[PDB]
């Protein structure tokens, strides 16, 4: 695929002097970069990843398919309570297969609806066609036939075909209903177009066609025998039976012996419209011949064949076979081949070619496909998943995930991570490296997208991953949240700082009750038995307690040492005159400038102060 | 996403994503240091800031992870390598939003490249240049962004001929977090990988044999997933070059060529990775960009090329 | 561990494993001179216990004794499964020098008690002492 | 939907937020009445023709002009008065009381406070005196106040990011104002030429922070793009009245919902805005929609006849 | 007989909300045994990748400890539930077995037990109705044990209650029929008592009371009923099939008795002619053994058809002269 780079400034012309370009992949798939290393060539490039989905539509078709995949639960697996947990894994996976489907179609909907480029509404349309066809084949019957369910399998037979293409198209009903040179409608194009409805099973529309011209008129009048057939072979019409193979049975009959009467009998109508009427009858009986004969596609053979010849297919096979013979494929859409496929037997090979159309729709593809069995892991065998060694859909699956982790929808991530979580191959370990490798990545912004982050490392045992997140988050009232072991040194000590130099946050630590709550390490202590000093400051023997409370303090800890002897100068036994002993014991830059502030020497003024206090204690 | 100017007014040498992909820090010869901002409103890149750096051709730059604060480091041809830190108490395009933290003038000669390492290992990383050594430094506490001490040297190239302005070298760590240390190294027309061994020390594990001529670009991808690794490399000759290393003349290191791709028709300058390791890019002489994804097989196949 | 979790932790429970006593305990287990000695202190006179006082050191080691009893006939499977191959393995590996103290034809903990018949008439005549925990 | 008849004009309806991670849709609602002697703040229950209980209510002076959620359990409400309020709710024991208040948030003598938006923890309001301002949580004074910020009357107000805001007045403009600026004035201005039609509502897209919805006196709803230089991107034909209100719905804001004077209130399909199918939701007979509100598949209104309609089912 | 008691609604349990851990099944962890660990080490690993994921770990962490500490308990209820319920399985079997052998070993006279007989029928009437359709195991039991009863069987009163109930149990075992409840063998079950109560207890003001009342019932279900009852015909099972064959015979033989019937009539409908008429051919294969008494129900309800007027209309144009003439009987 060639996409031009910018379709507006491009940096180059002729081949003068070959520049270096160079390029980085960014963090986001869609915000790359390109750049030249040369002369007059100092702009920079945005790119985005060719045909990438951005798109709302996109997320949501995404989320609708994860939820099928996590809904499937034990059944997206197989299983290579005893005869039914076989006809019931099918009957869920076939639902799921439905399900997709719908996703699909619905995506396809919003996309043609809400849409600048209307090429991905086609290629969607496709996608759909194609997996109805899969269903109608696999995801009905589970290898049986017709009978075995005939109601489920015509429904999404005539399905599949009238949602393949438009025609006939509303546009070319009105085109023959108007075009003359010939008496009202009897003409090849008005029958053509008759059987055409009949054989793609559109029976209302192929008994209007008729009730708009001559049912009454020109037949009623001119012939009373071929009325009375055109009449009550609508009536079988009228009464296709789609629910009993045994219904059916009867109503070829009842179709074979009007063909058979009107077949022999008076002819009191024109050369043409005679036989134009016995080849209704034919197509209606399922002359194969006749089938063949007003077929325009392929597909329009085969669903006639099984209408109103055999509804089995153990014939399929032929039917395909005479199809070709009569319309070639049409190379023009590329959904009839890979229906042919289908239909032909060979599933497989579609899943690098879907990956090409939608990677997300691949891998759920490719996933169902294994749920049904119809594809499975031959390896047998290297500490990891993203590979061969598993199957075919855990690696498109997988490979999925990690495309959406550089999309940068923060919706989506779940349902990377549920995806690779769920990946039912993989050791529980593997999942735990790839997560942990994955998750930092989210683009969180929320409280509750951190918490989502936390609840998945939590979930995983992810500790030094929550870890380096958290750190990541803590890079006043901030450090506050906070409150590694240095950083908490750091944070204690300026709590002493302002101790000294002395509130929600203080008294919680001595909407408040869950903030209690939450709060229910040694910095944090601390701060609380300055804050409850400085409390009893502002409240005689009270004093000396938090004096007291305060040399304590100090012992366990230079400035914090000097605020307390500017205290103790300031209010100015035995207890008290061991502590200040004890500090003289004990007893830079930063330290002095405290000192001069506090002033607004410091050695000797704590000597003369201890000094006085001894001379106190000893007049006591 | 139209295009924009840069500012600069000699030649952009290179420009760096941060660790989220909302910020850019460009680099380039006017010897000034460009931060672009990713405004979430308006979709469009909007200078955050810039400024003189160096007293030379500023030729690499790299981020270091969040999770140490908001860094970048700076390699230029006069012989240095300094680092910064932003300081958020400025106004943006003030020229004093990132203040200086320290500088590495133990290089004698030019600097061609400078790679933060894997979170994983601290605020490590690596510079080479003219004098063919690589060196690591280290911010032991993490507390002081000034405190970097040289944690190891290694003689790259052995005898580097005084005549040459044919002259590249390039950097870039195994980006894996349960893999051995480990980086990979360019000079010249060699390319050579390092691991740390049970002795703190650096040791060649192996040699990416093949290349025809200089090599411009090498990146380790991330191996998300994967038990192997994978280096690619733009070299001159015209070929791009895919090696599949694995751990199982006294390595414990093997090495593959999975890829090789000529598609350029001219010299890979710039070698790519995804953030997943899932798709690698390439541009050359063409002027076009390749997007590469790596088929079931493990070869490597060209999703689109842009131009 | 091996697989699911990582390669890491292997080496610590190997470590575990290698050096813990409990394989040696396990092994001596299965040798005739300890079944033997246990049997014979278990054996004793009915009038030495009637006469004997519940603190009497002659209940309390008949106690552990059939603790270890216990203990080994449940630990048996777990240790011939997880160990002795890991074990074997490791000596075949690395250089060790040991002495087994096993009998092979001893395949578990019953074949070397089958042989005592009077075991079972002991322990059911220790039931008319009284005491709860030997009871 | 429903109708339940309240013996007040009801001016404004909102619904509670619902708890972080809760799957039940809005069943609890606020109102606010007008042009009684004693208007009234109250908090109604929706039961599983609907049943309410009435929570509690509270005696508001001066009509209530505008009315938010603020949190859980803090409504903030605007007055005729000037005066802004922020009432608790005490679940408890079902009661309200006032938390804090603003009495000379607009002034002249008393200017009406026409609008008011929260992002806890601020609030930010304007009046007919053309002020604007912030306020913050327990905080005495505004943030901000810019004085004589508009000499049109401002009638409504929505943030664009916080400390940005937008502005609509009676001369059909709207400003874009931030509280860190130096000077009364605008940093921008946009409004569609010729008849300068007054605006009455404003909403902000909820994940487009560039765009904003507005209504005015001529009944039309105007889509504007603050990037896309200074006419709307959209003009569409609308109420046959004024448009009081205009709401985006917060998780699906494909879907929008407006209310008139003329007895209407519009569900505005688009499934975008930038780059229509409408129902018209309530009954042919009523009077002035004054107010609506919508939350996940449940929308309130209040109406001057009197009356709250409620749908719990919008999409079902 | 007072174990059976559903107030305590031991099926029902309350589901709380569960905004987090919801798509946690308990697959890994099923005999209904319902391990613990399995689900642990799940949600513990999903804390971890959440913890990694670093968005909000700190604060809702005590919500998944929460929610996994009523998960526990969750469990455990579910497993002493299954317990209890099994234990009630087992006791209401061992009580029908007993009673079985009490009812069928017993010479004693009739008239006397006949206060237990109606004591038994009002206090099985309750729990047949509260396990009509809820679960297929309790009423197997039960369903038995009013069979034979039925077939074993001042005196104004005693016959005004027992023909009451049996009129009340006739409904309950229709209505089963019209659901398709239960499996082919409990539905075999209830084809033997409505057989007998319109065969024995319909078959005189009395008796046109209870047989216009009677056919009301049926009436009400339609085709929904008889759908149900055709397809049972000429199934996998051998003893459905047979009572169900049968079961139609009483239901057009009651009708004609109350020059047309709309019993006959709904079974053309339905296409139950059709394919019976098609399955006379080859006959001779399929005729004490159970293949032949089966037969002997299928010819016999073609005869009853034939003795009506309308019959002769449904009955000829299905062919049937062709049809036994493929078989080779003759």
């Amino acid at each position: 695929i060639l996409v031009p780079m910018t379709v507006n400034d491009q940096p180059i012309e002729k081949n003068g002097d070959k520049m270096p370009l160079k390029f980085k992949l960014g963090p986001l798939s869609y915000q790359n970069m390109a750049f030249i290393t040369a002369k007059d060539k100092y702009k920079l490039y945005p790119v985005r990843i060719p045909r990438l989905d951005t798109s709302k539509e996109f997320s949501a078709y995404v989320s609708g398919l994860f939820e099928i995949y996590r809904d499937l639960g034990d059944d997206r697996v197989f299983n290579v309570v005893n005869s039914n947990f076989a006809k019931e894994h099918n009957a869920t996976v076939n639902l799921a297969m439905e399900a997709i489907l719908n996703e699909l179609e619905v995506f396809i909907g919003r996309v043609k609806d809400q849409d600048g480029r209307v090429n991905r509404f086609y290629e969607l349309e496709e996608s759909l066609t194609v997996l109805n066809c899969l269903r109608t084949m696999y995801f009905i019957l589970d290898g049986q036939d017709v009978e075995e369910n005939r109601s489920e399998f015509i429904e999404s037979l005539l399905n599949w075909i009238n949602r393949s293409d438009g025609e006939p198209d509303e546009e070319y009903i009105e085109q023959v209903f108007s075009v003359a040179g010939k008496k009202v409608f009897e003409t090849q194009y008005f029958w053509k177009l008759l059987n055409q409805l009949v054989l793609r099973g559109l029976l209302s529309q192929a008994i209007g066609c008729i009730e708009r011209s001559d049912l009454l008129p020109y037949l009623s009048d001119t012939c009373a025998v071929s009325f009375d057939a055109v009449s009550d072979s609508i009536e079988l019409l009228k009464q296709y039976p789609k629910d009993s193979s045994s219904t059916f049975r009867e109503w070829k009959n009842l179709v074979l012996k009007l063909s058979q009467a009107f077949g022999s009998s008076a002819t009191d109508i024109s050369g043409e419209l005679r036989d134009y009427i016995e080849d209704f009858l034919l197509v209606i009986g399922g002359n194969q011949r006749k089938i063949l004969q007003y077929s325009r596609t392929w597909y329009e053979s085969f669903c006639g064949f099984l209408l109103y010849y055999i509804p089995s297919l153990e014939l399929s096979a032929e039917y395909l076979q005479m199809s070709l013979e009569a319309n070639v494929v049409d190379i023009t859409n590329d959904w009839e081949q890979p229906c042919v496929d289908i239909i032909s037997g060979k599933i497989h090979s579609i899943l690098p070619v879907m990956e090409s159309l939608d990677s997300c729709t691949a891998a759920f593809t490719a996933m169902i496909c294994e749920a049904k069995g119809l594809i499975e892991n031959i390896f047998e065998g290297l500490e990891d998943l993203f590979s061969y060694r598993n199957g075919m859909a855990s690696y498109m699956l997988n490979s999925f995930a990690f495309e959406l982790c550089s999309l940068g929808d923060k919706e989506l991530w779940p349902v990377a991570i549920g995806l690779i979580a769920l990946s039912a191959t993989g050791t529980r370990s593997a999942k735990k490296m790839v997560i942990a490798e994955l998750l930092p990545h989210y683009p969180f912004v929320t409280n509750d997208d951190i918490e989502w982050m936390l609840s998945i490392c939590v979930e995983w045992r992810l500790p030094e991953i929550a870890k380096e997140i958290y750190t990541t988050l803590g890079n006043i009232e901030s450090i506050a949240n906070f409150s590694l072991v240095k950083s908490y040194s750091w944070l204690l000590f300026e709590a002493s700082c302002m101790e000294g130099q002395k509130v929600l946050n203080a008294i919680v630590s001595k909407d408040d009750v869950i903030i209690p709550q939450d709060i229910l390490v040694t910095n944090s202590m601390r701060q609380t038995l300055a804050p409850y000093a400085v409390l009893s400051q502002f409240y005689d023997r009270e004093d000396w307690g938090q004096a007291l409370r305060l040399l304590l303090l100090l012992i366990e800890f230079h400035y914090l040492v000097l605020l307390v002897a500017k205290f103790l100068y300031p209010i100015f036994e035995d207890s008290v005159a061991t502590v200040i002993e004890v500090i003289e014991t004990k007893w830079s830059n930063l330290y002095e400038t405290i000192i001069e502030a506090d002033k607004s020497a410091t050695l000797l003024k704590n000597l003369r102060k201890k000094l006085n206090f001894k001379l106190c204690q000893a007049f006591m | 996403m139209q295009p924009f100017d840069s500012g600069h007014d000699d030649l952009v040498h290179d420009v760096v994503y941060d660790f989220y992909g909302r910020h850019v820090a460009t680099c380039s010869s006017d010897q000034h240091i460009k931060v672009f901002k990713l405004d979430k409103d308006t979709s469009n890149w909007e200078l955050s800031d810039s400024w003189r750096a160096h007293d030379s051709s500023i030729v690499a730059i790299d981020w270091a992870s969040p999770e140490y604060g908001r860094i970048i480091a700076s390699a230029s041809y006069d012989k240095t390598v300094k680092l910064w830190e932003e300081d958020p108490d400025q106004e943006e395009c003030s020229g004093r939003r990132w203040n200086k933290l320290c500088t590495l003038n133990d290089s004698k000669g030019s600097l061609y490249s400078v790679k933060f390492a894997p979170a994983h290992l601290g605020l490590k990383l690596a510079c080479l240049g003219n004098d063919g050594i690589l060196r690591l430094y280290d911010a032991l506490e993490p507390s002081d962004l000034r405190s970097w001490t040289l944690t190891s040297e290694m003689k790259v190239l052995s005898i580097p001929p005084a005549n040459h302005l044919q002259s590249d070298f390039c950097l870039s760590w195994c980006p894996s977090r349960f893999s051995p240390e480990k980086l990979a190294v360019s000079a010249l027309e060699q390319a050579i990988i390092y691991q740390r061994g049970k002795d703190g020390k650096l040791h060649v594990a192996a040699k990416l044999p093949g290349h025809k001529s200089l090599i411009r670009s090498i990146s380790w991808a991330p191996s998300i997933g994967r038990w192997y690794q994978l280096i690619a490399t733009g070299c001159k000759d015209g070929r791009i070059r895919i090696f599949k290393i694995t751990e199982k003349l006294q390595s414990n290191l093997q090495v593959e060529l999975l890829s090789e791709h000529d598609d350029h028709n001219g010299e890979v300058w710039s070698v790519s990775w995804n953030l997943t390791g899932t798709i690698l890019s390439s541009a050359g002489d063409d002027g076009k960009v390749r997007l590469w994804k790596a088929t079931y097989s493990n070869e490597f196949k060209c999703m689109s090329v842009i131009t | 561990n091996i697989s699911i979790d990582d390669a890491m932790a292997a080496t610590n429970l190997a470590t575990y494993v290698r050096l813990h006593p409990f394989s040696r305990v396990m092994e001596w287990l299965f040798n005739e001179k300890v079944i033997t000695s246990l049997i014979n202190t278990i054996h004793q006179d009915p009038i030495s216990l009637g006469s004997a006082s519940p603190d009497s050191p002659l209940v309390v080691s008949i106690l552990r004794a059939i603790q270890v009893m216990i203990k080994a006939l449940e630990l048996q499977e777990t240790y011939l499964h997880l160990v002795r191959p890991e074990v074997l393995r490791y000596q075949g590996e690395a250089g060790v020098r040991r002495k087994p103290v096993a009998n092979a034809a001893y395949s578990a903990f019953e074949d070397g008690i089958l042989s005592h018949l009077s075991l079972v008439v002991d322990l059911g005549k220790y039931c008319n002492l009284g005491h709860a925990e030997l009871t | 939907i429903y109708a339940k008849f309240v013996s007040q004009k009801i001016s404004k309806t909102r619904w509670r937020p619902l708890p972080p991670g809760s799957l039940q849709t809005a069943e609890t609602f606020a109102t606010g009445s007008w042009d009684n002697e004693e208007n009234y703040i109250s908090l109604w229950s929706i039961g599983d023709e609907g049943d309410h209980q009435l929570l509690c209510d509270i005696r508001h002076h001066g009509d209530v002009m505008d009315l938010q959620f603020f949190d859980q359990e803090r409504i903030v409400a605007a007055s005729s008065t000037g005066c802004v309020t922020v009432f608790l709710h005490h679940p408890n024991n079902q009661t309200l009381s006032v938390n804090q208040q603003w009495t000379t948030a607009h002034y002249h003598s008393s200017a009406p406070c026409t609008g008011v938006v929260c992002n806890n923890p601020e609030i930010v309001t304007v009046g007919e005196d053309g002020r604007i301002n912030l306020f913050r949580a327990d905080h005495k004074e505004a943030v901000r106040t810019i004085d004589n910020a508009d000499s049109s009357t401002l009638h409504a107000v929505t943030f664009l990011r916080t400390p940005e805001i937008l502005t609509v007045n009676s001369i059909g403009q709207l400003k874009i104002w931030d509280f860190r600026q130096q000077g009364n004035e605008p940093s921008q201005i946009l409004s569609l030429t010729g008849d300068r039609v007054p605006l009455h509502c404003v909403d902000r897209h909820p994940n487009q922070q560039h765009v904003v919805a507005t209504g005015g006196q001529d009944g039309m709803l105007s889509i504007w793009d603050v990037r896309q230089g200074t006419m709307p991107v959209s003009l569409l034909k609308a109420h046959e009245a004024e448009m009081w209100e205009v709401h985006f719905h917060p998780s699906n804001p494909e879907h929008l919902f407006t209310c008139s004077e003329d007895g209407s209130l519009w569900h505005w399909d688009a499934s975008s805005w930038l780059s229509i199918e409408i129902t018209s939701l309530l009954p042919s007979r009523s009077l002035s929609v004054n107010t609506l509100d919508v939350l996940g598949p449940c929308l309130v209104c209040g109406t001057d006849a009197e009356a709250i309609y409620v749908t719990r089912h919008l999409f079902s | 007989f007072d174990f059976i008691n559903t107030d305590y609604k031991w099926e029902e349990i309350p589901s709380p909300h569960f905004t987090y851990l919801k798509d946690l099944d308990l697959g890994p962890c099923i005999g209904v045994h319902y391990d613990i660990r399995k689900a642990q080490e799940i949600l513990a690993l999903k804390r971890k990748e959440y913890e990694h994921s670093q968005l909000a770990t700190p604060e809702f962490l005590e919500t998944v400890e929460l929610e996994e500490k009523v998960l526990i308990e969750w469990l455990t209820v579910r497993n002493r539930a299954n317990l209890l319920l099994t234990a009630r399985l087992n006791l209401l079997q061992a009580w029908a077995n007993l009673l079985l052998v009490m009812i069928e070993s017993n010479d004693f006279k009739s008239t006397p037990k006949m206060a237990f007989l109606l004591q038994a029928l009002q206090a099985i009437l309750p729990t047949l109705e509260a396990f009509s359709s809820l679960k297929s195991d309790e009423a197997f039991e039960l369903a038995r044990v009013a069979k034979v009863l039925l077939w074993k069987l001042e005196q104004f009163t005693v016959g005004n209650l027992i023909g009451d109930k049996l009129f009340q149990l006739f409904q309950l075992c229709l209505s089963a029929i019209s659901q398709c409840s239960g499996t082919p063998e409990l539905r075999s079950l209830y084809y033997s008592i409505c057989y007998r109560y319109l065969t024995a207890v319909v078959d005189t003001r009395s008796v046109t009371n209870a047989r216009a009342r009677t056919l009301k019932a049926i009436t009400l279900y339609g085709d929904r009923l008889l759908n149900v009852i055709c397809d049972d015909a000429y199934g996998s099972d051998t003893t459905c099939q047979t009572a169900a064959m049968i079961l139609l015979n009483a239901l057009v033989h009651t009708s004609r008795a109350s020059v047309d019937c709309p019993i006959i009539d709904a079974l053309n409908r339905l296409n139950f002619i059709g394919v019976l008429v098609d399955s006379l051919k080859e006959i001779l294969n399929e005729w004490a053994s159970p293949s032949q008494q089966y037969t002997s129900a299928k010819l016999a309800l073609l005869l009853q058809l034939c003795q009506t007027r309308q019959g002769a209309k449904y009955v000829l144009q299905a062919n049937l002269f062709r049809a036994l003439e493929q078989s080779g009987v003759f």
